[PDB]
This record gives C-alpha cells, sequence and structure tokens, in this order.
C-alpha cells in the first residue's frame, strides 16, 4: 500500500461497537466518523 | 425486493445494506428493458419483411 493513516484513541468498553462503518452513536456522530468506502483493518485492546 | 419505490427503499435502511437491493431494482428494470428491445428488434424484422 501507499500511505496508511493510524488513528489510536481510547475508550470505554460500552462504545467500542460503534467504530464501524455506518453506525450511529456517542463516536460517531461528533466525535469520530467513519466513512463507507473504508479499506483497513481495526485492532482493540483491553487496558484495564 | 422490499419496495418498488427507491428513495422510500432508502429513506429507513443502513447504506451497507441499502445499496444492495436498489442495484436488484436496476437488473430488475434493465431485463425488462432488454426484453422488450428484444420484442421489439424480432418485430423489426417482421416489419421490413
Amino acid at each position: 500500500f501507499t500511505n496508511v493513516y493510524a488513528d489510536s484513541f481510547v475508550i470505554r468498553g460500552d462504545e467500542v461497537r460503534q467504530i464501524a462503518p455506518g453506525q450511529t452513536g456517542n463516536i460517531a456522530d461528533y466525535n469520530y466518523k467513519l466513512p463507507d468506502d473504508f479499506t483497513g483493518c481495526v485492532i482493540a485492546w483491553n487496558s484495564n | 425486493a422490499i419496495s418498488s419505490v427507491l428513495n422510500d427503499i432508502f429513506s429507513r435502511l443502513d447504506p451497507p445494506e441499502a445499496e444492495v437491493q436498489i442495484d436488484r431494482l436496476i437488473t430488475g428494470r434493465l431485463q425488462s428493458l432488454q426484453t422488450y428491445v428484444t420484442q421489439q428488434l424480432i418485430r423489426a424484422a417482421e416489419i421490413r419483411a
């Protein structure tokens, strides 16, 4: 691939489902929008 | 499909899955247009003869 935009943040486990294409929620409305033509792979890691 | 009004199909569902029913309404209207052009063209050979 040409270039990667790595977006790293920490969030609670209640709002970890909303990081998805075509989703509405707390992060997905006004904080972080993800488009429908997205290509890549997101990962999750609990840090309790 | 679930509906025949296009914007109608859309104004309810999620665009990861709202885009898949509308292309079914494309090729449903396309294959009826394939039958209409073919029935005009066999009738084109009959009226030319």
